[PDB]
RNA sequence: AAUCCGGUUAAUAUUCCGGAACCAGAAGGUGGAAUACGGCAACGUAAAUGAAGUUGGAGACGUCGGCGGGAGCCCUGGGAAGAGUUCUCUUUUCUUUUUAACAAACCAUUACCCUGACUAGGGUAUGGUGUUUGGAAGAGUUCAGCGCCUCAUGCUGAAUCCGGUGCGCUCUCGACGGCCAAAAUCCAACGGAAGUUUUCACAUCUGGUCGUACUCUCCAAGGUGAACAGCCUCUAGUUGAUAGAACAAUGUAGAUAAGGGAAGAAUGGGCCCACUGUCCCUAUCUACUAUCUA
């Protein structure tokens, strides 16, 4: 039903993180009722290009949680002073930088 | 603060002097709120139709001040 | 040097305490001659002057 | 009798600004009706003569307790935004998320009237308490972006949402239970003197004098803790009262001390028992004073 749109074109210019990296991330950090990968058929992921990520959900998807699962990647790789996520539209996150 | 709802009044009320200017507002729902200040009362009417909208204001008296939205 | 009334009208802007704003230590030269509140207006607009979130309850 | 919002200063706001209303008083003008009405009823409408004289209501009323209604604070869920934490765990943690004055239609905890001979069926009024709208997003608040030698301090986007909870706290109104001011001012009635109507609506005007800056009985978060005891934090406000430097005696104070336990802390208990620097016999420590320097 609802659809969550991830930009990664700044990202993937940059280099700071590959779609698939993102995919990676976000198939093993989905924690859909608490499981990661429990998305199932109410949730799916499909990143169409690599250059942004598109989550389809029949049930209710927090972008913040979105975007906190987003900021465990760029902790993780120590660029969130270089890049920062923003929120470019209603269910639209993009990475922004300096 | 007085909404009115009838266009021949408010017509009428431009008609007489007690209207000092009328401001059409255009909101967000794409309806036209005329809204004329009168002495004693502020008469506005919300308009949705467009092209009902447009003949008010072609219709409306030449004294009046016309007001584009602010 | 004396920047009293310089920050006090600030937090007046502010609107929060006197204790509730922040600057830099090397820039003391241009908010001296700010006087009025436009030119604090001016100012927190740049960002040179700004207050800090609250922390916790 | 009658006003609120937003913004504005070096120092001002219900006063100033911008926007929106209300009151009182005043005349004439327009239009409406006018030469008052329906219901057994309580009552209702756009108006709908009233002198002298007579009457009433409001103003204008004691105190306490419980209950209901609402509001706000606080608490809490979801959504949005921002920030913080993280290999690890945490959809996390923290902050914010607005609608006045007044103007339009909607709605009873209570009482009255009709049917009934309390229960029960139809109406009647106050609608503080809400059901939308104008005001009113154009304002304000928060994010993202741009304008550029410039006092350019603007410009562009959005969001500014869905809720719930109360031996909480505050206040307000209302139905009960009890315990036992006056004056200013306003309205209405009875009344029937007189032979176009204004208490209908709209347009019109104006609203003097004085206090108003500033310093100090009212306003009063949460948690932990059983508690208004005690602490903590948030909000906010200070880091100010002459200091520095060293730590002997003296003096203040707080402690600990072997063995005995009134020979001079215990929990205190029932002369007895317990207890202890009261004493034998003082010793040690800390802090301050004392001491020096300015």
């Amino acid at each position: 039903s609802n659809k969550y749109i991830i930009d990664a074109t700044a990202a993937v210019n940059d280099k700071i993180f590959d779609v698939a990296a993102f995919e990676k991330y976000l198939i093993d950090r989905i924690k859909v009722d608490g499981k990661t990968g429990n998305l199932g058929s109410s949730v799916v992921v499909s990143r169409e290009g690599s250059s942004k990520i598109a989550v389809i959900a029949h049930i209710d998807f927090s972008g913040r949680y979105l975007k906190y699962l987003t900021k465990k990647f760029l902790k993780k790789h120590s660029l969130r002073d270089w890049l920062r996520v923003v929120s470019t539209k209603k269910g639209v996150y993009e990475l922004r930088y300096y | 603060p007085r909404q009115i709802s009838d266009i021949k009044q408010f017509l009428e009320i431009a008609r007489r002097k007690d209207a000092t200017s009328a401001r059409i507002k255009k909101n967000t729902n794409k309806d036209v709120k005329f809204k004329l200040r009168c002495s004693k009362y502020l008469y506005t009417l919300v308009v949705a139709d467009a092209k009902k909208a447009e003949k008010l204001r072609q219709s409306l008296p030449p004294d009046l001040t016309v007001t584009e939205v602010g | 040097a004396n920047l009293r009334t310089q920050k006090r009208l600030a937090a007046s802007v502010l609107k929060c305490g006197k204790r509730k704003v922040w600057m830099d230590p090397n820039e003391i030269s241009e908010i001296s001659n700010a006087n009025s509140r436009q030119n604090v207006r001016k100012l927190i607009k740049d960002g040179l002057v700004i207050r800090k979130p609250n922390l916790m309850h």
